[PDB]
């Protein structure tokens, strides 16, 4: 009965080794959507450096599949906050999800 | 903020298929002025650059940068200098730092195999020696082979300035007392800029 | 700041002869800021001068304190840990450095010595080798001797960490391949804290 | 009922964490027996050196209580190992007790 089915939203939380002043990498994984398309965005406008918004794949169960990742300071994982809005233009769905650490 | 240079490997510039580089390391570079700048020379020209390659880190509470030169086989074999300048806003002045190969005319090294001594082969295991003398400059590497394959248990002393003043150095491969036996022969490989190919090799047997 | 501890010679701590000696070097010291003073603690006891003697500077425009202390050959081969504490006006607190000898079960050093290579006898001078390996710690003297007397033209390369955590290095005699020929007898000395009367000598000769 | 009563040997830790090149001390702490005597050995013969083997004290208890030390370098706690050898001939127990750094 559905033609369209909204997507889930789950934090690809930061690496607990972290440190130095080092690199970390965070994320959204955007999953079992469908259809096509997924539009990434970040904090809304703002952050689009180092960010890598993967192809979706389609899973052996039929529904969509895409990470989006966004490399920044192992240092800025604390203070600043990271935002992902997920925006789903056929089933009308917008989930925002916040990316913090565990 | 600090600077230390790092001169390429001595078979990178040896062996023309090999990649050799000059890498600029910058330690200490505070959180707040995290910029910095590179100037790199050869033989004082290029503040417009060259190649060069930075990339940048975090760590304990400060930063780490590396800029990387790749260098011609050729320039670091002609003796050419290679200036880095390292430049940060909390910085008095920039830092500059030079490096390049000892300066001095190229020995070639004699390298000498020498068998185990009587009283050794009384254990299980033995002592190959591998003598190069009278090379210059220091740079230079040594490897061991039994058949078409290395022998990973041997150890290099560091170069040591003879009374030359050209450089000597003793590698030491310990075999099986059992193989040396089978009558099995070994080489040394010796790498320098002063060896015909940059590269020469000596055989050592039980005969 | 500038403070460095350096621990005595090899030779000195495995014959009571000589005398051992912790030597605690302080470099560049200010003209506006000298009166530097020391304080040797080993084992924690002594905080009150002990045996020791500073004095000397001179340098590039700035000083070098350098304080030296007298060392018990026991105390130092047993282990004792010798304290140095440097005290001065433009310094912000009272630095310190601290050592003993490289700790783990000593290891007599096995010595052998070796022929120069045939290829070789075709210079005006060959080379006579010694190996040292098999020894812990790596604090070790070597030196060679011919019927004897002393021989000045040698170099000895530094230990080198071997694969079980011993140490090894290798001496290099230099010497006129006629005196090889003449069937003369030359001896590597090593000196060792593991060592049967801390020393033991192996010949050679054609 | 009992005419004697074997003592319990306990070791008198020096430190693990050592290193320097300083005085420690070790021991066996002989406790709860009688009668007297307790003689107390260290290694079996062979380390009599810098040893105090401290008196008997008798407990409101009445059972006794001997203190038995050693002075030996802070830099030998890790290879000399020290062994306590609490001879009690009254109820014909030997109890040999390893001293050790917990």
């Amino acid at each position: 009965p559905a033609s369209t089915k909204g997507p889930s939203v789950f934090p690809l939380a930061p690496s607990s080794k972290s440190t130095s002043g080092g690199t970390a990498a965070l994320g959204c994984l955007v999953k079992d959507y469908f259809p096509e398309p997924v539009t990434v965005s970040w904090n809304s406008g703002a952050l689009t450096s180092g960010v890598h918004t993967f192809p979706a794949v389609l899973q052996s169960s039929g529904l969509y599949s895409l990470s989006s990742v966004v490399t920044v300071p192992s240092s800025s994982l604390g203070t600043q906050t990271y935002i992902c809005n997920v925006n789903h233009k056929p089933s009308n769905t917008k989930v925002d999800k916040k990316v913090e650490p565990k | 903020p600090s600077v230390f240079l790092f001169p390429p490997k001595p078979k990178d510039t040896l062996m023309i298929s090999r990649t050799p580089e000059v890498t600029c390391v910058v330690v200490d570079v505070s959180h707040e002025d995290p910029q910095v700048k590179f100037n790199w020379y050869v033989d004082g020209v290029q503040v417009h650059n060259a190649k060069t390659k930075p990339r940048e880190q975090q760590y304990n509470s400060t930063y780490r940068v590396v800029s990387v030169l790749t260098v011609l086989h050729q320039n670091w074999l002609d003796g050419k200098e290679y200036k880095c300048k390292v430049s940060n806003k909390a910085l008095p002045a920039p830092i500059e730092k030079t490096i390049s190969k000892a300066k001095g005319q190229p020995r070639e090294p004699q390298v000498y195999t020498l068998p185990p001594s009587r009283e050794e082969m009384t254990k299980n295991q033995v002592s190959l020696t591998c003598l190069v003398k009278g090379f210059y400059p220091s740079d230079i590497a040594v490897e061991w082979e039994s058949n078409g394959q290395p022998e990973n248990n041997y150890k290099t002393t560091p170069p040591v300035l003879d009374s030359d003043g050209s450089f000597f150095l003793y590698s030491k491969l310990t075999v099986d007392k059992s193989r040396w036996q089978q009558g099995n022969v070994f080489s040394c490989s010796v790498m320098h800029e002063a060896l015909h190919n940059h590269y020469t090799q000596k055989s050592l047997s039980l005969s």
